[PDB]
C-alpha cells in the first residue's frame, strides 16, 4: 500500500501534434474559401478574421515552427494574403499579423518561397497602392530579408567569422601647460592581430563560519517583524 | 574621476562594449573576447590586475604589432 | 523583361560591405561639411596618411547629420578629426543596421 | 540564373 507521504509527493510530482498542425492548415484553407464565397455574395468576409487569433496563437509556438513550415503553412498564408475576387486586400488585421508572423518564421527555404508563392503574395502587397505604409515597410523588409539569401548576402554582422574580418582588414590595407593634459585614445587602425602574451585556510574558515551559524538564536518560523513579506 | 570601465570597444571591429574580460585568477591569466568578431587575447595577470589592465595589455600588444 | 525592383534586390548591403555610419553635423552645414570633407580627402589622398573613408552621405530630408561610410568605424573618425562642423559627432557614430541602410537613400515624393 | 530565381520568387505582373 502507498503511504500518505508518497501519495502527497507523487501527486505534486505528477505536475511535471503534427496531426493538429495539418488540421489547422486544413481549417485555414476552409476559412479562406468561405471568405471567397462570402465576398462573391458581397457580404463581410468574417471567417478568416474570426479564425486569425487561434491561428496566430499557434504559429508562434517555437517548438512547432518546423512542423508548420514543412506542413504547408506558407501555402495557407499565401492564400490568406492573396486578394479576393473583387481584388480587394484582406482585412487589415490579417496583413498586420501575417506579415509580422512571416518575420518571425525565418526558417523558410528558397524552394519553399518559390513553391508556395508567398514571395509573390508579399511583393504584391509591397507594390499595392491601398496598402498602409507600416505594412509596406514590413513587406519591404521581408522582401529584402528573403532575397538576400538568393544573392548569398547576409545581414547578421555577428555572422561573419573572425578570419574573414582579419583577411578583409589586410585586403583593405593601404600602400606648454600648467596642468596634466588628458591623453586621448589611439585612433590607430589595428590590422595585425597580436600573439598572446602567454584550501587549508578556507576549510577552517568554513568550519568557523559554521560554528558562528550554529551559535545563532534562530527560530523555526521567521516572524514578519513589520508586516513585510507577510504570507498569504 | 568615476567608476572604472568593465566593457570595451573591440580594437579590431570597433564595435562598442562588445569585449568582456574573463579573469582566471587560478591560472594567473586574463582572457578577452569580442562577442561580435570573436577576437581574443590572453595575458598574465596578478591579484592587483583589473579588467582595465587586461584591456591595456591587449592595446599594448596591438600597438606594438601594428608597426 | 526583368522588373526593376527584382534587379534592385541584388544590390542590397551585406555584412561584407563597408558599413554606413552616422555622424553628427551642425544643422544646415551638413552639405558644406560633406563637400569640405571631399577637399580634405583630396588633400590627404597622396600623403602618408590618406583618409580611409569611402563616401559621405548628407540627405536633404534629414537635418542634423551626414553619414560617413567606412569599413571600420575608426576610419570615419580619422577623416572627421579637426573638421569643425563635425566636431560634435566625433565621439560617437552609430552604425545604421544592414536592414536600415537602403532606407538612407530613400526618397519619398525640388518639384 | 540567380535573377531568374528572384524573378520567379517575386515576379508580380
Amino acid at each position: 500500500f502507498l503511504s500518505d507521504f508518497e501519495m502527497m509527493l507523487q501527486r505534486k510530482k505528477s505536475m511535471s501534434a503534427d496531426d493538429v498542425v495539418s488540421a489547422m492548415i486544413v481549417k485555414m484553407n476552409e476559412a479562406a474559401e468561405e471568405d471567397r464565397q462570402l465576398n462573391n455574395q458581397k457580404k463581410p468576409a468574417l471567417k478568416k478574421l474570426t479564425l486569425l487569433p487561434a491561428v496566430v496563437m499557434h504559429l508562434k509556438k517555437q517548438d512547432l515552427k518546423e512542423t508548420f513550415i514543412d506542413s504547408g503553412v506558407m501555402s495557407a498564408i499565401k492564400e490568406w494574403l492573396s486578394p479576393l475576387p473583387d481584388r480587394s486586400l484582406p482585412a487589415l488585421k490579417i496583413r498586420e499579423e501575417l506579415l509580422k508572423i512571416l518575420q518571425e518564421l525565418p526558417s523558410v527555404s528558397q524552394e519553399t518561397l518559390k513553391h508556395s508563392g508567398i514571395g509573390r503574395a508579399v511583393m504584391y502587397l509591397y507594390k499595392h497602392p491601398k496598402e498602409s505604409r507600416s505594412n509596406k515597410d514590413m513587406a519591404g523588409k521581408l522582401i529584402n530579408e528573403w532575397s538576400r539569401p538568393i544573392f548569398g548576402l547576409t545581414s547578421n554582422y555577428k555572422g561573419m567569422t573572425r578570419e574573414e574580418r582579419e583577411q578583409r582588414d589586410l585586403e583593405q590595407m593601404p600602400q606648454f601647460c600648467a596642468r596634466a593634459r588628458v591623453p586621448m585614445p589611439s585612433n590607430k587602425d589595428y590590422v595585425v592581430r597580436p600573439k598572446w602574451n602567454v584550501s587549508r585556510l578556507d576549510k577552517q574558515m568554513r568550519k568557523f563560519t559554521d560554528i558562528r551559524k550554529k551559535s545563532r538564536s534562530a527560530h523555526a518560523v521567521k516572524i514578519s517583524i513589520e508586516g513585510n513579506k507577510m504570507p498569504l | 574621476t568615476g567608476t572604472l570601465e568593465t566593457q570595451f570597444t573591440c580594437p579590431f571591429c570597433n564595435h562598442e562594449k562588445s569585449c568582456d574580460v574573463k579573469m582566471d585568477r587560478a591560472r594567473n591569466t586574463g582572457v578577452i573576447s569580442c562577442t561580435v568578431c570573436l577576437e581574443e587575447f590572453q595575458t598574465p595577470i596578478t591579484y592587483l590586475s583589473e579588467p582595465v589592465d587586461v584591456y591595456s595589455d591587449w592595446i599594448d600588444a596591438c600597438e606594438a604589432a601594428n608597426q | 523583361e526583368l522588373s526593376d525592383d527584382i534587379t534592385q534586390q541584388q544590390l542590397l548591403p551585406g555584412v561584407k560591405d563597408p558599413n554606413l555610419w552616422t555622424v553628427k553635423c551642425k544643422i544646415g552645414e551638413e552639405r558644406a561639411t560633406a563637400i569640405s570633407l571631399m577637399r580634405k580627402f583630396i588633400a590627404y589622398q597622396f600623403t602618408d596618411t590618406p583618409l580611409q573613408i569611402k563616401s559621405v552621405v548628407a540627405p536633404e530630408h534629414v537635418k542634423g547629420y551626414i553619414y560617413v561610410e567606412a569599413y571600420k568605424q575608426t576610419h570615419v573618425k580619422q577623416a572627421i578629426e579637426g573638421v569643425g562642423n563635425l566636431r560634435l559627432g566625433y565621439w560617437n557614430q552609430q552604425m545604421v543596421p544592414i536592414k536600415e541602410m537602403t532606407d538612407v537613400l530613400k526618397v519619398v515624393k525640388a518639384n | 540564373a540567380a535573377l531568374q530565381e528572384a524573378q520567379e520568387i517575386f515576379g508580380v505582373d
